[PDB]
């Protein structure tokens, strides 16, 4: 079922592969051609995921439990090769799906966003999502040169490597473009709230008054703290701030054992050591 | 390529605005407004003018006191050397008072300092807290800004002085420095048994991170309509542009629903919220009634068991 | 089009060469200089 | 007539995307030969590796 | 100088004002606070009277 | 008290219970806001069942919240009642879920990403109530920055590189300062169009103004403004989706696929 | 900047990243700094003993005289190569006592041997030479003094930290945890062991003061703390590393050495081998591993002299 | 130079008197604290005069 207005937008065409094959809807979704390929990718990868949580690390270890169910990489000693499927090999399948349905999201996304004449400025950010988890899952394992390299697919599973992988480095905080990623992730939040809250204050005021309007937006954190980046802008700037973040964060677990193998706190010695000190 | 809309390729120079004239009896704005085209380029020129009144001037007083005081300190630590002070000045920090004092006024030097520069910040936030809101109300608005502002004040709080007092010591409270702070937050996971196990922190990620899923998602939706005047939201909630059904278009298309111009910044506003609420929780449970998240996880089978492939002998159990 | 004629091409290019191929030379005997210095290969 | 290339594809994109593509390629192919320690010019011609003797590791025990 | 009164030509004195007492406020806070981090010249931890 | 319980049930376990029934909560309010526009659904399942059956999904709708406009404009409602609007396309073909056909000239159609919804046929207005979108010639006291070229006189150029128009004038936000459309005396008739800011690509080299968007023989049916020296938001969203169809319908290989 | 790829060690289960990361370079560099000595050749089997000889031996007494006289030779090389028997005897006079260097390194050959025959639970077959902490230096390179951190103002309490410190691998952590844990026996443990809380009442800075503690190990054994760790259960022995069990050991063996060996030896030792607390040159961690994560990477040296293992 | 006076025509007389005051100022509350940092130097902790 489509909105009460979305009849007169739902045309044909603007497919990048498939033209009419696939040029179609299921209920809300637009299908075509990566709709196709990303939902078959996804429910594979699913169903492996399943199946990986069926056999579990080994029969006397294995759990449903939705917080302790873990696909585990292949052992570093399997290398930049493939594993047998129990021992890795699943999570490389997985991984393969994954990264087959992240793209095939993204370029549906291009579709649609052809089919509705709008920038690309969604599917573009998603791919800095997307560039993130490559970075992750292929580009530093590639680097390091061993699919084990990766993080284990298991929602409490892959924050054990999260906190490994930093302990790695004796002190992670210390990791410079670590520290700048969290800097635009937490100035995104603050971005975020403080857009959510003008958007809502002005067009939800005080009971009796009318909808405001952008001069009192403008006005409203000119009085606070003397600048407004205006309505268009505050957008730019959470583009920006969020992707900053993501690419920053992308950069940071790169350097982290690729470019970079001492504790982070001791690459700050090139500051410490420069002769004016 | 078409344009982006990143970058205003052609700036527009007006007036400078004065501002929305406040109610009767407010102090006038401050500051004679400029433009610079660099802040123009990216988004408004105009800077200034500010509102100063008396919350913010003391506000301001306060949390210079609170800063110079920090700064004096770690001044101090290098043993007034500016020039060590420069070089260390990541690793500086002003530090909160030893275990042994617990909740007491402790010597200058040891608690005492950061016990005033504490309150002094504290103070300040809270006045601030109290501008933004006047600011809020002198415009007629709503006060959605200093609920979330109270929301950050709320895990700014529990942070350093709710905690500390419901653990009895000033010592659990976070230092006034860069690294510093960075050791307490870490020292923190890995005394209470790695906060990752802590549920509470996991949702503040989860917030976390949809706040820069959300906002990329709506700057970029925002952005991509602007074609069709999408930036200017107002005109969109109140008379829906065909910026607004193509942006929910677009994501009904894409994830099979979507908001409207407005409930989206209600998404993103309690997104952002529940960060620091959720935040603060945690904090709060953390040492009062867990110990260690890791087994009070392994209690509630949260934390998925390995094979053993390694192991330790344990040289307590001799 | 980089707003030039046909003629200015011919001198541009005709002593960018004399240029390039100058620059070239001091890279060449520098090269030449660190291998009869110490060989890398 | 192999000029039809150039009706097709501006000269400017493909000169400065081939110059993009083989310079990456370049940097690419030299850092493979530095990955592997055979073709690691840096560590110079004359190059041996330490002599381990006395049951010296170079790493510790694995898994 | 007989006419060291002209500077004011050149600067508010609203605004030299602010800053003069702002400035001389916070150095005297900063001398004080280096005399009670020196022990010798803590005037309240001397012990002086005892 | 303690931190336990029971033997099992401790405090911070209680607490994430505590979190997820508010959350429950909040993801059924926020939903229901979202729900304020474009709800009830165009659904064949309403259809059959003759309007019997109001496609709403769950949570259904709020009840309607109220907008008072600024300078007596009017009072909307979030939720509201909304006429169908038939669409000037046909599906090709007849199941579920299939694609609608422009008829006629795409680009004149309406339809796709040339579709608008009707606007109030009113001025945006600003904060003292005069018009927000006016062209430079009213709005004497605004100005090109200096560091900028000034878009007036530049060649306007259509997706084809055929020169479409010159920019006659500059169409500003009296709220914001910023250009939002390019007034284009066309070249092939002479009336002027607008042309917003979002498919004008400018070209400062050569002063000329790139739009990918449309052809130059297009710009000749662009919606033209009722007053000269004003646009409703109703004119707004019709001119700006005109452009928009072009993005999909100018040429015949924009529609794709690529291979 | 480093250049990728690093060689691993993998230590726990896949997916755990509890691995240990090494530049092939940087690793080159340190095994070249870290090359033990050629032992000599073995001493010809009989001969006269050591009691029936010299008079003034008091540790080394059930040598032969060819097995003692081996010693002093790998001895000097060890301690003193630059300058000779002298540095540590009276000239002429070989069984006089009236020397430190001389009475320090009799305690010396006592702390060897004990090491050597009872701390196998940490240096397990391999041992210890004088080699391994002097290197042919008659002051080992690393040793530890307590520090007052950076000079403080008369009427300021140093806090100890917050200062940027190679001793706790450039972080702003307490940058003294050898005076604690190496020298003094405070308690590391920090992290409770039930869900709940049940008493456990240490401070969050004594969690910093262990992490100083854990950069410094990890430091000196040139590895991360996932060497002995899994860091989502930093208290838990059973999924840590046997290196965890070993390095538990050696953390009593060190502070055995301070108290027992480098302590006493204080009012021998002279000005210049202490610090400004007055306490002497102390051995910790690096003074043996000096960044390796075994002593010389695990090079045997000690096997090859009978005069390193207690009777 | 006879014409040393010509500097002022170009530089404003304002911002240069607010740069050198401002200079000066955080000069010499660095080579203060410099001389604090200093066990030779530092006036508060020699313990001169007795
Ligand atoms: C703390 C954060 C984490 C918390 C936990 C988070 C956990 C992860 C969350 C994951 C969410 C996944 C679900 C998303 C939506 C799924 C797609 C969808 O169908 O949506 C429709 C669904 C309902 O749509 P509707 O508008 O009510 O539908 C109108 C009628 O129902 C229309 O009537 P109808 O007749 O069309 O009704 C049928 C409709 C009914 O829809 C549903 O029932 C699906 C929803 C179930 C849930 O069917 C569908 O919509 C799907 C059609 C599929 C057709 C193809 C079937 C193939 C199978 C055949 C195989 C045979 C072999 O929309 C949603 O559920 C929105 C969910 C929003 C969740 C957000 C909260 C989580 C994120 C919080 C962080 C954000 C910050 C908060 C501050
Ligand atoms: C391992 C054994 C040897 C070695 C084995 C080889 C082998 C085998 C080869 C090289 C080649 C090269 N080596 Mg070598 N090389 C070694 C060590 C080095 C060292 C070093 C200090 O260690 C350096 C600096 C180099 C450098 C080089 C380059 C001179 C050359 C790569 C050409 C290239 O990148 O074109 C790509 C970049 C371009 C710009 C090409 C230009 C053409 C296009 C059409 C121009 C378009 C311009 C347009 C404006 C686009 C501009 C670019 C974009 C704007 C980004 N080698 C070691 C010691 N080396 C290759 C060579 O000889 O190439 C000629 C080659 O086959
Ligand atoms: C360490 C040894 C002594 C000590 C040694 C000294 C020495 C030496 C000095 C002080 C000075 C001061 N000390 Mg003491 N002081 C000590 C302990 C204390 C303690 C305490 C709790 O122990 C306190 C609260 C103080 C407080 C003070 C202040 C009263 C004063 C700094 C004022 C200032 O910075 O103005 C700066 C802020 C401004 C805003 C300056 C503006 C100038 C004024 C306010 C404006 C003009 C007023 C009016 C218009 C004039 C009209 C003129 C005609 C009538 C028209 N001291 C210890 C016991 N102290 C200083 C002083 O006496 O200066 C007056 C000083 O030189
Ligand atoms: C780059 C800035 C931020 C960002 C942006 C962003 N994300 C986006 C977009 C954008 C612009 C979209 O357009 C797209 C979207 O449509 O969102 C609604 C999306 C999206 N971001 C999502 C999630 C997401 N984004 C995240 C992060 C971020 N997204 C950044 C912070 C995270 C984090 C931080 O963890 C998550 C979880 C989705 C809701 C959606 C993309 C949906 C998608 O790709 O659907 C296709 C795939 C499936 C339906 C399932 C695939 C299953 C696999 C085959 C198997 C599982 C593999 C996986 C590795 C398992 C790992 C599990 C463990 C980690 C627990
Ligand atoms: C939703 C949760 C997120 C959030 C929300 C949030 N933060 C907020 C708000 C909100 C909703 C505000 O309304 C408030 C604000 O004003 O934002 C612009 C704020 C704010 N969040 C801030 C910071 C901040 N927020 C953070 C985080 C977050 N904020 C969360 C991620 C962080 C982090 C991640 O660490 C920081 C550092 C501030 C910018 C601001 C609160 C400002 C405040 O309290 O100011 C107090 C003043 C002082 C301590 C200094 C005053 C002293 C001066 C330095 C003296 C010297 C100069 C002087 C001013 C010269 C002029 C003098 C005149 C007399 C002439
Ligand atoms: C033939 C056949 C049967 C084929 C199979 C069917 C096929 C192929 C279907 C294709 C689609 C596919 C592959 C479906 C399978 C996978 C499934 C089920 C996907 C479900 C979609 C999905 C991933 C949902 C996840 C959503 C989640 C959890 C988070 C998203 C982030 C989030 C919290 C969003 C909520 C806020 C919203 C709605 C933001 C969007 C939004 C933004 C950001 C605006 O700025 C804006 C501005 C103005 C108006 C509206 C909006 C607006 O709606
Ligand atoms: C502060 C610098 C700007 C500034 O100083 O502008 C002041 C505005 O008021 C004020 O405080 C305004 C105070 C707040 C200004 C700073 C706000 C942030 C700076 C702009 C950031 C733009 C980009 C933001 C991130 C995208 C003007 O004050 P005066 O000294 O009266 O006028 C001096 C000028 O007329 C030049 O002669
Ligand atoms: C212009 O300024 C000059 C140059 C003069 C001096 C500037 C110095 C500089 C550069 C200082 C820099 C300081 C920096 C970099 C500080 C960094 C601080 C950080 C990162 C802090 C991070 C977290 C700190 C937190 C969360 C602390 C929270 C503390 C709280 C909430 C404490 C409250 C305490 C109270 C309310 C005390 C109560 C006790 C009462 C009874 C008062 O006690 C008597
Ligand atoms: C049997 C072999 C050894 C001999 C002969 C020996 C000899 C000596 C001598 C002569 C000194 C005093 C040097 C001086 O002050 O100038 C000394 C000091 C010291 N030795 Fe050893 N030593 C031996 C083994 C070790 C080992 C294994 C360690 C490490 C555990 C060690 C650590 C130290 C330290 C810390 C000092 C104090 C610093 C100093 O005074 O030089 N030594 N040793
Ligand atoms: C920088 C990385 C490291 C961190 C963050 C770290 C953290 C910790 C923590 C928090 C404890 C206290 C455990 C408790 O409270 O029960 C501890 C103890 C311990 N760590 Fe580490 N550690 C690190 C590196 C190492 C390494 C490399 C080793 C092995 C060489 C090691 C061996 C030990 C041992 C043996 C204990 C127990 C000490 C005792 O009980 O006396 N650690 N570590
Ligand atoms: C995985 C994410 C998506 C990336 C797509 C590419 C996946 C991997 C590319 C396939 C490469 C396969 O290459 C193949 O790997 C296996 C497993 O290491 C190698 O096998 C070799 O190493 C393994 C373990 O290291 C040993 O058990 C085996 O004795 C040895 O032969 C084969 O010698 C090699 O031919
Ligand atoms: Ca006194
Ligand atoms: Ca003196
Ligand atoms: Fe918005
Ligand atoms: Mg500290």
């Amino acid at each position: 079922a489509m909105l009460s207005f979305e009849r007169k937008y739902r045309v044909r065409g603007g497919t990048l592969i498939g033209g009419d094959l696939f040029d179609f809807w299921v209920g809300p979704f637009y299908v075509g051609f990566f709709g196709v390929a990303g939902f078959f990718f996804a429910l594979l990868g699913v169903l492996l995921i399943v199946w990986g949580a069926t056999i579990g690390p080994n029969a006397e270890l294995q759990t449903y439990n939705i917080w302790q169910i873990s696909i585990a990489p292949p052992d570093l000693s399997y290398g930049l090769g493939m594993a047998p499927m129990t021992e890795g090999g699943l999570w490389q399948i997985i991984t393969i799906c994954a990264i087959g349905a992240f793209v095939s999201w993204a370029l549906r996304e291009v579709e649609i966003c052809r089919k509705l004449g709008i920038g690309f400025h969604i599917p573009f950010a998603f791919a800095f999502a997307i560039g993130a988890y490559l970075v992750l899952v292929v580009v530093r394992p590639i680097l390091m040169g061993a699919w084990g390299h990766g993080f284990p697919y298991g929602i409490l599973s892959h924050l054990d490597w999260v906190s490994n992988v930093g302990y790695q480095f004796l002190h992670f905080h210390y990791n410079p473009a670590h520290m700048l990623a969290i800097t635009f992730f937490f100035t995104n939040c603050l971005a975020l709230s403080m857009h959510g809250s003008l958007i809502l204050s002005v067009t939800n005021p005080q009971k009796g008054e009318e909808v405001k309007t952008s001069e009192h937006e403008n006005t409203f954190f000119r009085d606070i703290v003397g600048y407004s980046i205006g309505a268009l802008a505050i957008h730019r700037l959470g583009l920006f701030l969020a992707l900053s973040a993501v690419f920053w964060s992308a950069v940071c677990i790169v350097i982290s054992g690729p470019f970079w193998t001492r504790g982070w706190p001791e690459w700050w010695n090139w500051w410490l050591e420069l002769p004016l000190w | 390529p078409e344009y982006q809309n990143i970058f205003t390729t052609v700036q527009v120079r007006a007036p400078a605005y004065p501002g929305v004239p406040l109610p009767k009896g407010s102090l006038p704005r401050i500051g004679k407004p400029i433009f610079s085209y660099w802040a123009g380029k990216i988004g408004d020129a105009q800077i200034g003018p500010i509102y100063l009144g008396f919350t913010g001037t003391l506000s301001i007083i306060f949390g210079f006191m609170a800063i110079f005081i920090i700064g004096f300190n770690m001044l101090a630590s290098v043993d007034w050397n500016i020039i060590q002070f420069v070089k260390h000045f990541f690793w500086l920090g002003l530090e909160p008072p030893a275990p042994q004092y617990g909740l007491t006024i402790p010597p200058l030097s040891e608690g005492g300092w950061w016990l005033m520069a504490g309150f002094f910040l504290t103070m300040s936030i809270l006045l601030w807290w109290v501008r933004t809101y006047k600011r809020a109300e002198a415009l007629g608005m709503s006060q959605h800004l200093s609920w979330a502002f109270a929301a950050a004040i709320f895990f700014y709080l529990s942070l350093g002085f709710i905690r500390p007092v419901m653990m009895g010591s000033w010592a659990e409270a976070v230092p006034f420095g860069i690294f510093p702070h960075l050791d307490w937050t870490a020292a923190f996971s890995i005394r209470y048994g790695n906060l990752y196990y802590n549920p509470f922190h996991m949702l503040s990620i989860a917030f976390l991170y949809g706040s820069a899923l959300l906002f990329a998602m709506h700057g970029a939706t925002i952005l991509a309509v602007s074609r069709f005047g999408g930036d200017r939201e107002i005109d969109q909630i109140t008379d829906r542009g065909t910026a607004a059904e193509r942006a929910a278009i677009f994501w009904r298309w894409t994830m099979g629903f979507n908001a409207s111009m407005e409930s989206i910044h209600r998404w993103a506003w309690w997104c952002a919220v529940l960060t620091v609420i959720t935040a603060g929780i945690g904090i709060l449970l953390t040492g009062t009634v867990v110990e260690n998240w890791y087994l009070w996880a392994i209690k509630h089978g949260v934390a998925p068991a390995y094979p053993e492939v390694v192991t330790a002998v344990d040289p307590y159990a001799t | 089009m980089t707003g030039l004629t046909e003629q200015e091409a011919q001198e541009f290019h005709g002593i960018f060469v004399q240029s390039m191929t100058a620059f070239f030379g001091i890279v060449v005997i520098a090269h030449i200089l660190a291998w009869l210095w110490r060989p890398w290969l | 007539q192999l000029y039809k290339i150039w009706l097709a594809f501006d000269p400017r994109m493909a000169l400065i995307g081939l110059g993009a593509f083989l310079f990456a390629l370049a940097l690419f192919i030299h850092y493979m030969l530095l990955r592997s320690p055979e073709f690691d010019w840096l560590l110079g011609p004359d190059y041996a590796p330490v002599t381990l003797s006395a049951g010296m590791s170079a790493l510790p025990a694995g898994r | 100088s007989p006419d060291l009164w002209k500077i004011w030509l050149l600067v508010d004195p609203r605004r030299i004002l602010i800053a003069v007492f702002a400035f001389l406020t916070v150095l005297g806070l900063a001398i004080h606070m280096i005399l009670l981090s020196t022990a010798e010249f803590n005037w309240l931890e001397d012990g002086v009277p005892a | 008290m303690s931190a336990a319980i029971t033997e099992y049930m401790d405090v911070a376990q209680l607490t994430i219970w505590a979190f997820w029934f508010f959350f429950a909560g909040l993801i059924i309010y926020l939903r229901r806001e979202d729900k304020r526009e474009g709800y009830p659904l165009d659904s064949d399942r309403t259809e059959r069942s003759g309007g019997r059956v109001k496609v709403v999904g769950f949570p259904d709708l709020a009840e309607p919240k109220t907008f008072v406009l600024p300078h007596n404009a009017g009072t909307v409602m979030a939720p509201r009642v909304e006429a169908p609007t038939s669409i000037n396309a046909t599906p090709v073909a007849p199941f579920p879920g299939a694609p609608f056909e422009p008829n006629g000239d795409p680009m004149l159609s309406g339809f796709g990403p040339s579709a608008s919804p009707d606007r109030a046929k009113h001025c945006d207005l600003t904060f003292e109530g005069l018009p927000k979108i006016v062209p430079l010639r009213v709005a004497t006291d605004f100005s090109i920055a200096e560091r900028d070229p000034d878009p007036r006189g530049m060649t306007v150029v259509g997706l084809d590189g055929e020169v479409a128009g010159t920019v006659s004038d500059v169409w500003v936000d009296r709220s914001e300062p910023q250009i939002r459309y390019l007034e284009v005396k066309v070249a092939a008739g002479g009336k002027n169009v607008l042309l917003p800011i979002g498919f004008s690509r400018f070209d400062k080299k050569a002063r000329k103004v790139k739009v990918a968007a449309i052809k130059a023989a297009h710009f000749a049916n662009v919606p033209t403004l009722a007053k000269p020296d004003q646009i409703t938001l109703y004119e707004e969203d019709k001119v700006c989706a005109y452009y928009a169809g072009g993005k999909l319908y100018a040429t015949a290989e924009r529609a794709g696929p690529l291979l | 900047c480093e250049r990728p790829p690093p060689e691993v060690v993998q230590k726990g289960y896949r997916g755990v990243a509890m691995e240990q990361n090494y530049n092939p370079r940087l690793l080159e560099a340190s095994i070249k700094a870290n090359l033990p000595v050629e032992s000599l050749p073995a001493a010809a089997p009989g001969g006269p003993s050591v009691s029936d000889v010299y008079e003034n031996v008091q540790v080394l007494k059930d040598l032969s005289v060819a097995e003692f006289t081996r010693t002093m030779v790998a001895v000097t090389t060890w301690v003193a190569p630059k300058e000779g028997c002298n540095y540590c005897h009276v000239p002429g006079n070989w069984a006089s006592d009236d020397i430190y260097t001389k009475v320090v390194s009799r305690r010396m050959f006592e702390l060897v041997r004990a090491t050597n025959s009872n701390w196998k639970d940490h240096v397990a077959e391999t041992g210890v030479t004088c080699y391994t902490c002097h290197r042919g230096n008659p002051v080992p390179k690393y040793v530890w003094v307590t520090d007052p951190g950076p000079n403080q103002p008369s009427g300021v309490t140093p806090t100890g930290q917050n200062y940027a410190s190679s001793t706790v691998a450039y972080s702003a952590l307490p940058l003294d945890p050898y005076t604690p844990f190496l020298d003094q026996s405070n308690e590391i443990r920090v992290i409770g062991q039930t869900a709940l809380p049940a008493g456990n009442t240490t401070s969050l800075k004594q969690a910093e003061w262990t992490y100083g503690l854990m950069m410094q190990i990890s430091d000196s054994l040139g590895v991360n703390c996932t060497f002995c760790h899994n860091s989502r259960s930093f208290y838990d022995w059973k999924q840590s590393t046997p290196q965890r069990t070993t390095a538990w050991y050696a953390i009593r063996h060190v502070r055995d050495i301070n108290q027992n060996y480098i302590w006493p030896l204080n009012d021998a030792l002279p000005a210049s081998r202490k610090g400004p607390y007055g306490d002497p040159f102390k051995v910790g961690c690096m003074t043996c591993h000096q960044g390796a994560y075994k002593p010389l990477y695990g090079a045997q040296m000690a096997k090859d002299y009978p005069a390193l293992y207690e009777s």
